[PDB]
């Protein structure tokens, strides 16, 4: 049996040529492709792209390939891979990716006896994925994978999801430290370069960020800040020592959080959702303060109406904006 | 020489990419480990280093030599040379075997076949941290290796008699954790390929909360009985009661930032999170006590360290 | 020519695969270490770099050769060709073997078949640190190195000179910032693992912490929020506001600063000599904050002394003026002569 | 097999090593680029990340070939089989060539002879930044890239299609957060270096940097601390510690803000645009801490207005309430104009 | 360079009993501590290289062990034959022997 | 089995120099350092210096720094050491030892008895 | 006439043994170096090292590469210097390096008719620069690149500046964000190791730091800090709360400032500098707080008055006093 194999796979070696892919000069060569991921390592929006990793396999039919002599499906070991045509699957939003290489290269080569040659990777990929930060932390973000041949155009090559929707398995028990994927969608097709047009797969992920953590980390420090800096119109009027320091801190507070948040983020030029509310609560303690200011040049330069007024005033339109906000965003 | 002409007799004619008795039986592969030493756990990235002797035995027909010499111990040129089962491990983000000065990798042959084949690997292996009761958790980090080509029907892993022998725990470069107990399985997963036998060391670990009762805990209680001495100061004294207020109430916001910037951006609340949070609520309740008292005193000083041991009974109890 | 024939007869017939003498006698090594720099210890890590000339010489009869030179001196790509150790470091984490311009490695074949072997080599070693004594600790970080694959009947390792004169640091090479390397000892001894004994050479290199950058960085900003503590002793009772911002200060101020000498050292799960130093600052500082609440219990007038009755100096006031230095500079003797004047 | 057997008689006695038409004629390397995605500027470092389809065009007599199909699409592997030119850029500081799932290269075959050698690359250019009227700045970054080895006798880089139509840009390919590509401006010059001249194709790309992020991080900020400090004149004069800590936490905000302003910059020493507004904002909130010290050094009766001589409402308060904004709202007029009609 | 001392210039021991020695270096030498036997008008022979190891053709008795500068040697039992003149020398740093002890009856 | 053979007792006056052999068989004689050591009577061994036969290289002590002259001869495969200006002092037993590694001297010599008077 | 050059190509690759040096058992080859500096960038203290990227050129007669039926220099494939003898010179304070390898690697050789070899490598390296910061930032740090061969003794190898001071160039162009280089050296050196004695190159740079940006960003906020905290001066000593306020968070943020700024430095155990100018400004504005509580302690224990004006003027004094000498010592 051992004899029969390597002269089998001695054979099919024999004389063949790495350089044209399976029918080069007759029709496309149909590849399927199937992918089963791992998992996502991380989601970052500083660099915006998404680490994921995944078993990226890929099957086509090579005539030089095909066996009969021995009826099973030779896995051979990984390094006969590179004796062998493979795609050149390359992907577009790719910025560094690594295929792994302990305790040998991750890889799989098996090929059949109708000459199906079934490829596999392991794969991390850094793909970019650039987002649109409006609503954030409110947003959905489709981070895609888009999988092109290079050199290949559509007269040579041509791919498909093997399972139109089985080809794309583990999705579900995926676990983001940050999101949630609440779908993933697969689409197939063609893009024209001034070389020619290419054959595209295009895996798309929607992730759904988890509002908790930024509620905990954004949302709560700054509505704890608004509560804290509505104290100041409890306090008497006499006191200026106690509200100027209150009203000072909760804005110092409100900037260094601004400016915080704004540091663990990318320098985009637009204003975010979090930034809209951010902008609100700054007002909002901004103009507690200058209503201590008005406060004290009118008593010096009633009083209690204002500050009477103040104390249910601050508090529903605050609400209000809250709720405007929400609606806005949430619903 | 001797060796050499029995070394050449083994290559002679050997197939490299064919398993042994490929299409007659599975190959039984027997993995033994030796961990030099568990690297820092980086519960940010959800990953823990390990470095360890992987040495995995099989017995290959081809590799038999009959002679006087009873095993054949061979450096890393050899690797390259003969089968080598093609293990992953499943978990793994990033690993390297080692290089300096020469290939750390080991190869022995034994007159009847049997190959050991042991290699020196840092692997940067995936642990999925539930950070629920952190710094309180502990977790069980898997280590799971398994073939990526070769389905059930043509390789198989059995644990060996000394499945894992577990280094010096002094040593070793657990900062937080301690090393609670060895475990090891062997199971069959079914992937779309085929179905593959995945071996999992278990190693399970315990987090030390002395480190955070003195980085965070101690703090932050300190930062609360900060706030219980605006109590005892005069009401009168505005500016001092409301520094102390604000100033306590800030701090303690400014601790949970830096804490949470350690920490990994989890969707969830983490014990150290909770209590930072019932710490928050402590002291912003002192700064509106002091509100409500200009706009009682003497039940704050009684009742706040009172509710504030209670729940540091029941925390420590959950 | 002649060298390319005679380097042709050398690899004729040469087996890479077996080591010098095999199945004849033991292969002894004998290697040497020339420290080039000794590179910066990395304490979070508790690991160090150290740069090397790291040599081997071994006696191999197939490399015997006769021609007009007695020492053949070559490059890296005959090394690559002949059997060399499989030297490994039993503490190494990713080391690194420099590449430029060339593979930084020489080769040298005396005419009697003694080979000369030397890399340069960047070794990230592991240092596993005692930090009880931190920052006053001294720390005798290991270097070991033995065969992967060869038991002591196999390969045995030796030193080409005297012990304490085979590992030779350059005068120049002290990259060390916050370290001072008094010396180094070695040792040769057997190590017992699951495929057998093997031979293990040990150098421990002696580091002495330089305690400069942790007294500016630490010990100072310390002392000085103590005596900032103090000062509100000094001031006068009345002034409510001015020494509770005084005394919250120097306690927040305390927090920020232990917790600035925690992240600066590895994570660990018992105290070093400057949490204690710390603690006691802490409690130095948090007794001021007491201190100053004990006095305002009894502040019975509001109002400050003007030049109508008005309140008399604090007792405790005046006996912390005195007592507090005194048990701080007590403690500060009985803590730096503790740790100081330790071996 | 029938492509195999004319791919093997275009192989055989190949020397990649030599030029086409060396010793004959120059190389005319026709090259194209097509950025798929300007990656991010990085102002700290003084460079930006660029991916591109970098490709070239050249005619190789060695290579011309008769047979069924008048274009070779090969594959990745055979581009290192035969002559490519060697392609550099002159500023790059870290360039990647992707090479996942295999190298990320085309070689397309004319019948006549020309090959058209695609190749993916990320290329960390250097771009020199004069960061003066920062962050109102447009920079023309260029990419500069020619032969490492070969003289302008020996290849000579031109333009397939023409200036601007050779460089083209992905319509969704733009990865810059905070610039905005205004356009190119492809150009061609011939540099003196110690080994001979070379030409260099060079193409500016125009950035334009989009200010939004820097006022909402620093202007408004910095406008609203200078405005805080004014707050206190509008406070009470006789209220000595209210006007006091208002005056030194501004200044102290103002502190933290240039230093923080300070950090995102690059360590230069030409005190960009933002350093100007942050230095006359620092000027406005010390002025005001100076205006309050000035004012208190006059405060006599000691005693805010109730309902017994009070103080009287500070003139130069008064006077202040009104210059102080007015001064500083004409500054930002004349520092908003001049550096936005600027180039 | 290094000094080496032994306490026990002299001491008798009854034929059959254990006796042990003892040998102090001034500084660190390792386990590259090695002891010898010198008989009346006879070379030194070779008896415990390195801290513990024994030579080749050696009787069991003889066994010794010791930290980084002090050593011991121990006889389970002394013989006629045993008795001699016992050196400890040091190869941590150029040669230096101690003063050596020797046994009687 | 190695022997390490020295020369025989040699009688001289002060003021002269003497030359004592060491002669090695069973091993060969450029693997491994020679090593001279003189033992007074009734005192402590005392080393004087070694010599590297393959190329000759010697290191002597510092007491004895100048006083004794080591050489070797790799076709004799001798060990030869030259004492010069002879003293009172000098009258001790010298002998030659090998050292197989840095853990022990694994032969020594006979004894060379040195009279001097 | 391209195969004539293909044939003397393949010619002079024939039997050429890598493995031997030029004149191998003859009297050393001289190898000369030229250095084209294409930056200098990131001097990094914390790292001890500073990042520098060249145009390494080698220059050296090889007679076996020695060709007289071609009149012009033949400038071949990079590819074709791994089949070539190259010194093995490397960089003793390399930290890092890498020859860069975008679009094909970054070397150049051009074989002279008279048998010279011009090797040319585009060389990022991290090179090592202990640095005495005793004077930074007004330091001039003499960094070094220590180019030496390896194998090679000084009886098989020598070097020389090919050129003398105009064998480097580039040096004057170079624009360094917080340096200027105002003077360079090559020196040649032979140094001795166990091995044997080997030829050395030195490229030195005294790289002088340029004050202004730190002028800009530590020494000025320093300064402001300490006429804020003379600002006390001119507060009624009645106002106890103000002033001590006003002292307190100056000595807390010349504290936090100097925590920061040594944070972003190497932990180096020696005072440098900034760190005496900042421990001066620190000690004056502690001793201005200690003015305050010497004021407090007379007047809770005219006179109280005394002390104020005269530190009011004293204070500027003593400090422009401590600028003078300290400017004199650095400049
Ligand atoms: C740095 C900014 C400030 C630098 C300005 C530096 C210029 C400067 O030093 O001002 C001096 C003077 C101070 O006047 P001041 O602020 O103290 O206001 C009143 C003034 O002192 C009267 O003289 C006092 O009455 P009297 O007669 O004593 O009995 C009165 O007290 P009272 O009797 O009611 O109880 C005070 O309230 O103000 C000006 O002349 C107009 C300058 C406008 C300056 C505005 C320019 C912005
Ligand atoms: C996130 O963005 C990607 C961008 O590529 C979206 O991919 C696009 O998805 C739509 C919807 O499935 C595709 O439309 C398709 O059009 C063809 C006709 O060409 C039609 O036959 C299909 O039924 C489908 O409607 C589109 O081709 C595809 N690719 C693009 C726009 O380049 C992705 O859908 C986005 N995420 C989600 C969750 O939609
Ligand atoms: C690793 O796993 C195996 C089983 O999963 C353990 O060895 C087996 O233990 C069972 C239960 O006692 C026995 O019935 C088997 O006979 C054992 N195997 C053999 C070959 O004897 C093994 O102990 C585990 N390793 C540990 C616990 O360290
Ligand atoms: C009348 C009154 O109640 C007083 C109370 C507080 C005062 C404001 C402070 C901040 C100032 C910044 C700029 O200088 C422009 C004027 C500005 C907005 C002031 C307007 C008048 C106010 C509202
Ligand atoms: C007389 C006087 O002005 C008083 C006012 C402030 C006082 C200082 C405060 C801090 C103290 C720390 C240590 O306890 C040592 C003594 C120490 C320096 C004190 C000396 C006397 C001072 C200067």
């Amino acid at each position: 049996n051992m004899s029969l194999v390597k002269e089998t796979v001695d054979r099919l070696l024999k004389g063949y040529d790495i350089r044209l892919r399976p029918d080069f000069g007759g029709p496309p060569v149909a590849v399927g492709m199937n992918i089963d991921i791992a998992s996502i390592d991380m989601v970052s929006e500083v660099n915006m792209d998404y680490t994921l990793t995944m078993y990226f396999q890929q099957a086509w039919r090579d005539k030089r390939l095909s066996y009969n002599v021995i009826p099973l499906n030779l896995t051979l070991d990984n390094r006969v891979a590179d004796q062998l045509w493979v795609p050149d699957t390359y992907f577009l939003n790719d910025k560094k990716s690594f295929v792994h290489g302990v305790t040998v290269k991750n890889r799989m080569i098996r090929l059949h006896p109708d000459g199906t040659v079934l490829y596999g990777l392991r794969i991390t990929t850094t793909a970019a994925c650039m987002m649109d930060l409006r609503r954030y932390p409110l947003d959905e973000q489709n981070c895609t994978l888009e999988i092109e041949s290079y050199g290949y155009t559509t007269d040579d090559i041509e791919f498909y999801w093997r399972g139109d929707d089985n080809a794309v398995t583990g999705v579900t028990k995926i676990e983001l430290p940050q999101f949630s994927i609440v779908d993933y969608k697969l689409i197939t097709k063609k893009v024209v370069f001034s070389t020619g047009s290419y054959p595209r797969l295009s895996l798309s992920f929607k992730l759904k960020r988890n509002i908790g953590y930024f509620i905990l980390q954004t949302y709560m420090p700054s509505i704890l800040i608004t509560i804290l800096s509505w104290v100041s119109f409890w306090i008497n009027y006499d006191a200026s020592a106690a509200r100027v320091a209150l009203g000072i801190t909760t804005v110092l507070t409100m900037t260094t959080i601004n400016t915080h948040l704004r540091e663990t983020l990318p320098k985009i030029p637009y204003v975010k959702a979090i930034d809209m509310y951010l902008m609100g609560c700054f007002v909002f303690v901004f103009m507690a303060l200058l209503e201590y200011a008005l406060v004290n040049y009118i008593f010096f330069g009633d009083v209690n109406a204002i500050d009477r007024w103040s104390r249910i005033f601050f508090p529903v339109v605050f609400s209000f904006f809250n709720i405007v906000y929400w609606l806005y965003y949430v619903n | 020489g001797d060796v050499t002409v029995i070394l050449n007799n083994l290559l002679e004619g050997y197939d490299n990419k064919l398993r042994p008795d490929i299409g007659v039986k599975p190959t039984l592969i027997h993995t033994d480990m030796y961990v030099n030493s568990i690297g820092p756990v980086n519960a940010i990235n959800m990953e823990y280093t390990i470095d360890i002797f992987f040495a995995q035995t099989w017995y290959d027909r081809r590799l038999k030599f009959n002679s006087t010499i009873k095993v054949l111990r061979l450096n890393s040129n050899m690797v390259g040379k003969i089968w080598i089962p093609d293990t992953f491990f499943r978990n793994s983000k990033k690993a390297d075997a080692h290089w300096i000065t020469t290939p750390n990798r080991m190869l022995r042959i034994w007159n009847d076949g049997r190959v050991l084949y042991t290699l020196r690997l840092t692997i940067d292996a995936e642990c999925q941290l539930q950070l629920h009761n952190f710094p309180m958790d502990e977790h069980s980090c898997p280590l799971e290796f398994s073939s990526y080509g070769y389905p059930r029907e043509e390789i198989v892993y059995q644990w060996k008699r000394s499945s894992v022998e577990v280094g010096d725990t002094r040593s070793w470069r657990l900062y937080q954790f301690s090393f609670v107990g060895l475990r090891n399985t062997t199971e069959v997963v079914k992937t779309t390929s085929g179905d593959y036998v995945v071996m999992s060391v278990y190693f399970d670990l315990s987090r030390r909360m002395g480190y955070f009762t003195i980085q965070t805990y101690i703090p932050c209680t300190l930062i609360v009985v900060l706030s219980w001495v605006s109590f005892w100061i005069n009401k009168d004294a505005v500016p001092a009661r409301t520094s102390l207020g604000i100033t306590t109430v800030l701090t303690m916001t400014t601790l949970s930032t830096i804490a949470r910037k350690s920490l990994p951006k989890v969707s969830y609340v983490t014990a150290m999170d909770l209590f930072v949070s019932v710490c928050f609520i402590f002291v912003f309740s002192a700064l509106v006590e002091y509100g409500t008292l200009h706009y009682m005193d003497s039940y704050a000083r009684i009742f706040f360290p009172t509710a504030f041991c209670l729940f540091n009974l029941v925390y420590w109890v959950s | 020519t002649v060298f390319t024939r005679i380097l042709d007869r050398l690899l004729d017939g040469y087996d890479n695969r077996l080591r010098p003498g095999l199945g004849e006698r033991v292969t002894e090594v004998k290697t040497d270490i020339f420290v080039t720099s000794f590179g910066p210890v990395s304490d979070h890590d508790m690991e160090y770099t150290i740069d090397v000339f790291f040599r081997q010489s071994w006696k191999d009869e197939r490399l015997k050769f006769k021609g007009p030179m007695t020492v053949l001196r070559l490059n890296n790509l005959m090394a690559s060709k002949i059997w060399t150790p499989d030297t490994f470091f039993h503490n190494g984490k990713k080391s690194v073997a420099h590449n430029m311009t060339m593979p930084n490695k020489l080769l040298r074949i005396t005419e009697d078949g003694t080979l000369l072997y030397t890399m340069r080599l960047t070794v990230r070693a592991e240092c596993p640190m005692h930090l009880e004594d931190f920052p006053m600790d001294a720390h005798a970080c290991p270097l070991k190195f033995g065969s992967y694959a060869y038991t002591r009947a196999e390969v045995v390792y030796e030193w080409t000179r005297e012990p304490a004169r085979s590992v030779v640091v350059a005068e120049d090479g002290s990259r060390l910032n916050q370290y001072d390397l008094l010396g180094q000892t070695v040792d040769s001894g057997i190590v017992q693992s699951s495929t057998g004994e093997y031979v293990v050479m040990t150098t421990h290199f002696h580091l002495k912490r330089k305690i400069g950058y942790f007294v500016i960085q630490t010990y100072l900003p310390c002392i000085m929020t103590v005596i900032l503590s103090q000062v509100s002793f000094w001031l006068n009772r009345e002034s409510v506001p001015a020494r509770t911002v005084f005394g919250v200060t120097t306690v927040l101020t305390m927090t920020t600063l232990s917790i600035s000498a925690r992240n600066s050292l590895p994570k660990v799960a018992y105290a070093t000599a400057m949490d204690w130093f710390i603690a006691v600052c802490y409690a130095f500082v948090f007794s001021a904050l007491i201190e100053f609440a004990t006095v305002n219990y009894f502040t019975k007038r509001g109002y400050a002394w003007d030049g109508k009755t008005f309140n008399s100096v604090s007792k405790i006031d005046r006996l912390s003026r005195i007592a507090f230095p005194l048990l701080f500079g007590i403690f500060n003797l009985v803590y730096w002569a503790t740790y100081l004047n330790r071996e | 097999t029938i492509f195999t057997r004319i791919l093997d008689r275009l192989l055989d006695g190949y020397d990649n090593r030599l030029r086409p038409g060396l010793g004959d004629a120059v190389t005319e390397v026709k090259t194209d680029i097509y950025v798929t995605s300007f990656g991010p500027v990085s102002d700290t470092d003084m460079e930006y990340t660029i991916d591109v389809f970098f490709r070239q065009t050249w005619h190789d007599e060695r290579l011309k070939f008769d047979g069924p199909m008048k274009i070779l699409p090969l594959n990745n592997l055979l581009a290192s089989k035969i002559w490519t030119p060697d392609t550099f850029f002159h500023n790059g500081k870290k360039s990647v060539a992707h090479n996942m799932t295999t190298p990320n290269k085309l070689l397309r075959l004319v019948d006549n002879g020309t090959l058209l050698y695609t190749m993916r690359l990320t290329i960390h250019a250097e771009c020199p930044m004069h960061l003066e009227d920062f962050p109102m700045d447009v920079h023309a970054c260029p990419l500069k890239f020619g032969s490492y080895a070969y003289t302008k006798a020996e290849v000579i880089y031109s333009w397939t299609l023409g200036k601007n139509k050779s460089v083209e840009v992905a319509q969704d390919g733009s990865r810059l957060n905070q610039y905005d590509l205004l356009g190119h401006v492809v150009g061609t010059e011939i540099i003196r270096s110690s080994t001979g001249e070379y030409v260099v194709m060079t193409t500016h790309f125009h950035l334009k940097r989009k200010i939004g992020y820097f006022v909402i991080q620093t202007y408004l900020p910095c406008i609203m601390t200078v405005i805080l400090s004014q707050v206190s004149f509008w406070l009470n004069r006789e209220s000595v510690p209210a006007r006091t800590v208002f005056g030194v936490t501004t200044v102290l905000t103002m502190t933290t803000l240039s230093i923080s302003a300070r950090n995102s910059l690059p360590k230069v020493a030409y005190a960009t645009a933002m350093d100007w507004f942050i230095a006359v904002c620092y000027a406005f909130v010390f002025s005001a801490l100076i205006e309050f010290a000035t004012v208190n050094y006059f405060t006599k009766r000691s005693w805010a207005w109730e309902g017994k001589t009070y103080n009287s409402v500070s003139k130069v308060d008064k006077i202040s309430r009104i210059i102080f904004p007015v001064l500083f709202a004409i500054f930002n007029l004349v520092y908003w104009a001049t550096y936005v009609n600027r180039e | 360079y290094i000094v080496m001392t032994q306490s026990p210039k002299s001491m008798s021991m009854s034929l059959g009993e254990r006796v042990t020695l003892s040998c102090r270096a001034s500084e660190y030498v390792g386990s590259y501590v090695s002891w010898y036997q010198q008989k009346p008008e006879q070379s030194p022979k070779l008896l415990i290289y390195g801290a513990s190891n024994r030579y080749t053709g050696v009787p069991d008795r003889f066994a010794g062990s010791g930290s980084a500068t002090d050593f011991t040697l121990t006889i389970t039992s002394v013989q006629a034959e045993d008795l001699a003149d016992y050196h400890c020398g040091q190869t941590y740093n150029y040669p230096t022997f101690g003063g050596g002890t020797k046994l009687e009856i | 089995e190695i022997q390490l053979q020295q020369s025989g007792p040699e009688l001289v006056k002060p003021g002269t120099s003497v030359k004592v052999s060491c002669k090695a068989s069973g091993y060969s004689f450029t693997d491994y350092n020679m090593y001279w050591v003189k033992q007074s009577h009734g005192k402590s061994l005392e080393w004087i210096g070694y010599i590297d036969p393959y190329n000759a290289d010697t290191t002597y002590n510092r007491e004895f720094k100048g006083k004794a002259t080591l050489t070797v001869d790799k076709s004799s495969s001798t060990a030869f050491m030259h004492l010069n200006s002879l003293t009172s002092e000098d009258s001790a037993v010298y002998y030659c030892a090998r050292k197989r590694n840095n853990f022990y001297f694994d032969y020594w010599g006979q004894g060379t008895p040195l009279t001097v008077s």
